[PDB]
């Protein structure tokens, strides 16, 4: 009952090493930060986060 | 920079296209995609240079 | 209002399609007796 | 088993308005309390805490009173309104640690295992002291010497999550903060530091006057850490680190000189600009 | 003051920002921007931001609570 | 014995001292340096041995106090320079 | 009758290792607890009570609630290893007391001592002035060793109990049948 | 409200759902209902906030199916 | 009496709270209470503390701290507020007041009324006296009538 | 008839503020409440010295959320510990939705102020409070006779009630029709100021750490080179100067890149040099 | 108390000073504003030590901020004319923390040095209001410039 569930998008691009434009499905898209502790190298174009 | 910064705090204004200016304080505006209103129009925009089929700013 | 769910007074909820809008189970108003509701009628149902 | 506390800057204003809202007239000059946090077997952060009716008597400074059942309500409290934290440890001010710091702490074992004690010092904000965690180990007192509780200091930090920094901020925005940091408050911030690495030192003086003439018993580990200091000093003789010279000039270079000059000729530049802008202005008078 | 006022314009420009398209220059520092939640909005353009840059549809960062070409 | 201020002692020293014949001083160190006792290294061209070890002992009240000597000058340097500073710095600090 | 918070004080020390009751002097002063919470409770349906210990270091195991049924639980699980220390004992209770929730509760503890107090005379004298100070009505209850009322408690309770005090009945219980009616035919009817 | 379960992943389960406010939900946590048979299309009963799978209910239609009765 | 404005307190005094330290069995803390030639005695010396609290907050103007003529009335008195737990003789000696009050003769008659710094009395609860000493110097004190006069913060 | 001055204020302190904004972020997106504990100093002030947080329920925010159990342990523990504050009003978060109230928050703030007529119903966005600004206002109500009548809502005296502007989110959902902005001004003393300071009070230590050699040199260079091509395009501009009579600065870009080189390689040799001469 | 104030302004008596401060000490915020500005009024002028000090203590013991207004503009008033003799109170008033306090000490510069355009005063008051952290404060502080300076107006719109 403490998870609130999560939008599901497909990474666009690496704007930078932590600017992420990111593309929600059916929707807007955003420039979005990644978590503290995550695999950037694994955040390729395309990657569904 | 301080008025930047206040300006920047308030919400974007919806864009609309005017249907027809209703009376002399109301319009019938369409804006996308909520629908269309009829609307007032504040003190500094003049009625009469509203016209038909002109984007405005809600 | 979509398929009654086999309420038998226990499980009255009922999933309604608004329109082009989602559809959501729900239950009824104290104010309707589940035998004015069946498949297929337009309701008229509150907001949240 | 913790290697850091962080301390979120709620706890402390919880502190801090307990002590005052004690020392109205609560002149026991030292209150306890229960701080709340999200637990880890890594670094631990607290985030809320509350005030039980504690009672302390300056006679043997081991008769005392914390009441657990207090504790145990408004702990059904938080946890109603949120379970996500848990009991982690207990609080309080009065920066000189009393007798009963053990002994209270074995009561707040029972409601958390790895009990950490948190004095949260209130006045002195000096230089360096928001907090200082600690936590009791099961040890005698050393290899070869009789028994003891002998609180372990724990490393403490000062962080708070979002929606919580907003707060910090909205309440500071004096002539503090400037974030980006400026040449004079770099400065500033040699001199403070210079000033903490003396206040350091002064206090270990002060130890080892009080050592030296017998007034404290001698400390092997504390006397083998100074050995350890001492030596590491490093050496600014020796004609090959000598040669930080050339990184210094390497330094002066970048900065002085390329920058001076850029600096100076585009000053020059928007002085060509002014003393043509107002002959302009003069001829225009015409 | 004037360093807080630029902390305060960056801090402006953090994330998350929502993407919309730059319709139309309207004045020097209003536009009418398209977001990608579907809706035109008319907002103020950030000051810093390169006018140069600002060319019809180029894809443009915005405030997500005020739409704010950001 | 020598508090950094010549790190470098030469294998004489260890031999006379140690009363040992000067071949068996590299064997010596080696040994040292091997079961963690210290943390130098062996200059044999010019026969000195750097030194930076970690192995403390008791301090011996009469040595107790010299340290606190040393750390009185220590913190005395640090204070002088504090003020230096502060007294240059004065017109940017405000 | 009258509004009361009581702080009793049971024993866990090692004294209490003795066969003078039939199954353990330790449940002799345990079904004592029982019965003389249950004598307060139903007396005066709002009165308090909270359990204290007194072996090496006083846990204050129960405060003053007017549930009997925690402090009968927290009774049990007592574990008698230790060794009394009254005059602490008797300093926590009293700073308990003060920190009770009604403030027209009259001041009382019960005190079970089945061991020998290892103390000073000035000290017990010094603490009986200060508890007749805060006005407490401290009941002292001797138990298990045979040094029954000692000089110690009868001069603790004289001076608490100057000129008629609050009655610190200085109750004595055999070494043998000490049964529960024994236990409550004195205090009672006065304390 | 209703959704259609897109599929089911590894993390010990997780899930991704299309609710019928066209919009794809990722949940770490598959709500409060058991997670075996939780077909890749099985219209389920999520929460309207917090967004977990509160019920499952039983299948609409496949279109053609109900044509014919 | 009482100043125009103010109302005696007793109507809003809470027995709940009232707790006497130092008082003789046979002269009860209503004798003090009462406004009867009754009166509330300490029974070990002359030191005593009482502390009376109320059913809703309370602002304090003035006292009337009296007793007999006979040197047994309070001279010292440490007025402490919204104590949240029972006050101690020792820490009461020790622990700075709300108020010190150094009760001249006038006082104690019975046309005497004390005024009190209404600035720190604005949100009083529960108001401690802690009579330190008498006139007299006797071995007890002896208070004919204690009240306060004041007005309700309209919770 | 008395009328509630425009010059009322609404202290807030730092404890009760963190609070508030912690507890309305914690409860995102769902609408958190709680009650905040102060006193009414006077008819033109009210002060908030504390909130507690309430346990959320599935009604959301209503006056069936104030559980009585709850409140009344709450009040009566915390007034053991020493904070015997009454209840001054209560605190909701519209997470998003700006700040205003709702019919059913208009609701329960009737509900509130049946308990006591001065009583506030300060709200906060949790998610528009993002560092910086903090977006959190406080409204009482205006009574309908009053409002039906003609007579304004509020007396005035001075121009303290009119220092900000009403936002136009809050006044198309009802204010200064049922209910009015109140003032907010936030109780800072020395001591929580100090104390909050530490958040990012750096160290004793920091002052005297050198940067990494080599990545101060290679951020020496990287600057350095960015100085050489904003060089070559200020000297490429200002060559169109004199070519131009009065009609991104190269420039301007120059003096900041300028700036930064000389803070930090001052700072690094003055910390470096310093460092040589304290320790040893 | 106002009127008394204004009657009795610079008269210094002290049975309507007494009045006075009893009114200020029945601590109501309505009638402190006037109690205070009151006590400023009557004891105008004088430097008297019984009540400043009076008066700076209430201030520093009250809650109500409008009592605290009046006593602000109290303490000035108290201090008019006296100009260096105010320093050691404007220097107490400088440095508290209170906005309010300060605001009063700007107040005091203004009526102690009132005319004199002594440049000390208006080094601290130009201080003030680029420095302080508190916006009333800044503006009084700049309002201030005006007492000091009214004696040479063409050098006033300089600053
Ligand atoms: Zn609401």
């Amino acid at each position: 009952l403490q998870s609130v569930g999560q939008i599901v998008g497909e990474v666009l691009k690496q704007l930078t090493e932590e600017k992420f434009i990111v593309k929600a499905t059916n929707g807007p898209r955003y420039v979005v930060g990644c978590r503290r502790q995550l695999d950037k190298s694994k955040l390729k174009p395309g990657t569904r986060v | 920079l301080r008025e930047e910064l206040q300006l920047l705090q308030e919400q974007g204004s919806y864009v609309g296209e005017v249907v027809r200016a209703m009376d002399k304080k109301k319009v019938l505006v369409k804006v996308h995609p909520e629908g269309k209103f009829v609307v007032d129009v504040d003190k500094n925009i003049d009625i009469n240079d509203v016209t038909p089929n002109c984007r405005v700013a809600l | 209002c979509t398929k009654i769910i086999n309420a038998d007074s226990e499980d009255p909820k009922y999933i309604i399609n608004v329109k082009q809008f989602a559809k959501f189970v729900v239950d009824l108003s104290d104010q309707v007796a589940p035998t004015d509701i069946e498949e297929g009628m337009r309701v008229g149902v509150d907001r949240n | 088993a913790v290697q850091k506390v962080v301390v979120h800057p709620l706890v402390l204003l919880s502190v801090v308005d307990h002590f005052n809202r004690i020392g109205k007239v609560g002149n026991q000059k030292r209150v306890v309390g229960v701080l709340l946090g999200s637990w880890q077997k890594k670094v631990l952060d607290v985030s809320n805490s509350f005030a039980v009716p504690f009672d302390e008597d300056d006679k043997d400074d081991s008769v005392w009173f914390l009441d657990h059942d207090y504790l145990e309500n408004m702990y059904g409290m938080f946890k109603k309104v949120n379970a996500r934290e848990r009991i982690v440890g207990w609080y309080h001010t009065g920066p000189k640690l009393h007798k009963n710091d053990i002994a209270i702490n074995e009561l707040m074992k029972r409601y958390c295992p790895n009990s950490v004690l948190v004095i949260i010092d209130v006045k002195p904000k000096d230089l360096g002291l928001p907090t200082e965690a600690y936590i009791s180990v099961e040890e005698v007192h050393d290899d070869g010497t009789p028994t003891s509780k002998t609180f372990e200091h724990v490393t403490s930090e000062i962080g708070a999550e979002e929606a919580e920094e907003v707060g910090v901020e909205h309440l500071l925005r004096d002539i503090k903060d400037t974030t980006v940091g400026t040449l004079s408050q770099r400065i500033t911030n040699q001199v403070h530091g210079l000033k903490g690495l003396n206040s350091k030192l002064l206090d270990i003086r002060s130890y080892l006057e009080k050592v030296a003439t017998g007034k404290l018993p001698i400390n092997h580990q504390i006397i083998y850490q100074l050995q350890d200091v001492f030596n590491l000093l490093p050496d600014v003789s020796l004609q090959e680190f000598v040669k930080a010279f050339y990184l210094k000039t390497n330094d002066q270079m970048v900065v002085v000189y390329l920058a001076s000059l850029i600096r100076s000729v585009v000053a020059l530049h928007n002085l060509i600009n002014n003393k043509i802008a107002n002959r302009d202005a003069e001829k225009k008078e015409g | 003051e004037f360093l807080h006022a630029q902390e305060e314009v960056k801090r402006i420009q953090s994330i998350p920002l929502v993407i919309g398209q730059f319709l139309e220059a309207v004045d020097q520092n209003t536009a009418i921007v398209g977001s990608t939640t579907g809706s035109n909005y008319y907002v103020r353009i950030l000051s810093t931001i390169d006018r140069e840059l600002l060319k019809p549809n180029a894809s443009v960062a915005l405030h997500k609570h005020s739409n704010a070409l950001v | 014995t020598r508090p950094a201020n010549h790190r470098q002692l030469t294998f004489e020293e260890i031999a006379k001292s140690a009363k040992i014949t000067v071949n068996e001083v590299e064997l010596l160190v080696m040994k040292a340096l091997s079961v963690g006792l210290v943390k130098g290294s062996i200059d044999e061209v010019d026969k000195r041995v750097h030194m930076t070890w970690v192995q403390p002992r008791v301090l011996d009240l009469q040595q107790i106090k010299g340290m606190k000597d040393r750390l009185e000058f220590w913190c005395t340097d640090v204070k002088s320079m504090e003020m230096l500073v502060e007294h240059q710095a004065h017109d940017i600090l405000t | 009758m009258v509004l009361e918070s009581t702080m009793v004080c049971v024993d866990n020390s090692e004294y209490m290792r003795n066969g003078d009751f039939l199954p353990t002097r330790l449940q002799a002063q345990q079904d004592a607890v029982n019965i003389v919470c249950h004598s307060k409770t139903r007396s005066n349906p709002e009165n308090n009570v909270g359990l204290i210990t007194l072996a090496n270091d006083c846990e204050v195991l129960t405060t003053l609630t007017p549930d009997t049924g925690r402090i009968l639980s927290k009774l049990h699980t007592v574990q008698p290893k230790g060794k009394i220390t009254f005059c602490t004992g008797i300093r926590v209770a009293h700073l308990a007391l003060k920190h009770r929730q009604g403030k027209n509760h009259k001041m009382r503890i019960i005190a079970f001592v089945g061991s020998p107090v290892e103390d000073n005379e000035k000290d017990l004298v010094k603490l009986a002035k200060r508890l007749k100070k805060e006005k407490v009505n401290v009941d002292i209850i001797n138990f298990g060793e045979e040094e029954v009322n000692t000089e110690k408690l009868t001069a603790f309770v004289n001076t608490l109990n100057g000129k008629d005090g609050t009655g610190s009945h200085l109750v004595t219980v055999p070494p043998g049948p000490s049964l529960a009616d024994a236990l409550i035919s004195s205090p009672i009817l006065a304390g | 409200l209703v959704s259609n379960v897109i599929e089911l992943l590894d993390v010990g389960k997780c899930a991704v759902i299309k609710t019928s406010t066209r919009q794809t939900y990722f949940l770490p946590v598959i709500g409060l209902v058991d997670a075996e048979k939780l077909k890749p299309g099985d219209l389920v009963g999520v929460n309207k906030d917090s967004y977990l799978i509160l019920e499952t209910l039983p299948t609409e239609y496949d279109s053609r199916v109900k044509a014919m009765e | 009496d009482i100043p125009k404005g103010y109302m005696d307190l007793m109507p809003f005094i809470n027995k709940a709270g009232c707790e006497c330290l130092n008082e003789s069995d046979e002269h009860g803390f209503d004798n003090c209470l009462r406004k009867d030639t009754t009166f509330l005695e300490s029974d070990c010396d002359e030191q005593l503390l009482i502390t009376v609290a109320f059913n809703q907050p309370v602002k304090l103007y003035s006292m009337k701290f009296q007793g007999p003529d006979n040197g047994q009335g309070p001279k010292y008195v440490k007025i402490f507020i919204n104590l949240p737990r029972s006050m101690d003789f020792e820490e009461a000696e020790r622990s700075e007041p709300t108020q010190a009050l150094e009760l001249t003769e006038d006082d104690i008659k019975e046309d005497g009324i004390v005024p009190l710094r209404y600035v720190k009395f604005q949100n009083v609860n529960s108001v401690t006296i802690f009579v330190q000493s008498n006139q007299g110097e006797e071995e007890t004190t002896r208070i004919s009538y204690f009240t306060f006069i004041g007005t309700p913060v309209q919770a | 008839a008395p009328a509630v001055d425009t010059a009322e204020q609404v202290y807030i302190s730092s404890l009760a503020l963190l609070k508030m904004l912690k507890h309305g972020r914690a409860g995102v997106p769902m609408e958190v409440m709680g009650l905040m504990l102060g006193e009414f100093v006077d008819d033109y002030t009210v002060r908030v010295i504390d909130v507690f947080a309430m346990p959320q329920s599935g009604t959301g925010v209503s006056v069936e959320a104030v559980d009585p159990v709850f409140q009344a342990k709450m009040l009566d523990m915390l007034k053991q510990t020493g904070r015997p504050e009454m209840v001054v009003g209560w605190y909701h978060s519209h997470p998003g939705f700006g700040c205003w109230l709702s019919g059913v928050d208009i609701n329960t703030q009737q509900s509130f102020e049946a308990l006591s007529e001065r009583a506030v119903a300060v709200v906060v966005d949790p998610i528009q409070s993002v560092k910086g600004k903090v977006v959190i206002d406080a409204f009482r109500l205006i009574n309908a006779n009053m409002m039906v009548l003609g007579h304004e809502p509020r007396q005035t005296t001075s121009n303290l009630g009119h220092l900000n502007k009403p936002s136009i989110q809050a006044l198309i959902h009802g204010l200064n029709r049922h209910y009015y902005s109140i003032t907010i001004n936030y109780r800072k003393n020395e001591l929580e100021q100090k104390m909050l300071l530490n958040l990012h009070k750096k160290s004793w230590m920091e002052g005297l750490t050198l940067q990494d050699y080599s990545e101060h040199c290679k951020h020496n260079e990287s600057v350095v080179k960015e100085m050489l091509e904003l060089a070559k395009n200020y000297n490429k501009a200002v060559e169109e100067e004199d070519k131009m009579t009065p009609e991104q600065d190269p420039k301007r870009h120059l003096e900041e890149h300028v700036d930064v080189l000389m803070t930090s390689n001052i700072v690094q040799c003055l910390a470096a040099m310093l460092d040589t001469v304290v320790f040893k | 108390s106002l009127g008394l104030g204004l009657a009795a302004m610079g008269t210094a008596r002290q049975d309507v000073y007494d009045l006075l401060k009893t009114n200020l000490y029945q601590d109501d915020a309505v009638t402190g504003e006037a109690a205070g500005l009151a006590l400023g009024l009557v004891m105008l002028g004088s430097k008297n030590a019984q009540a400043i000090e009076d008066m700076v203590g209430y201030a520093q013991e009250t809650q109500h901020e409008k009592i605290l207004r009046g006593l602000a503009v109290g303490i000035a008033l108290v201090m008019y004319g006296r100009m260096e003799e105010a320093d050691a109170l404007i220097e107490s008033l400088c440095r508290d923390k209170d906005p309010i306090l300060r605001r009063s000490g700007m107040y005091t510069v203004a009526m102690a040095y009132c005319g004199s355009g002594n440049n000390k005063a208006i080094r601290r008051l130009l201080h003030v209001a680029v420095s302080d952290v508190n916006d009333d404060v800044r503006r009084a502080a700049v309002e201030s410039l005006g007492f000091i300076l009214f004696r040479t107006p063409e050098q006033c719109p300089s600053v």
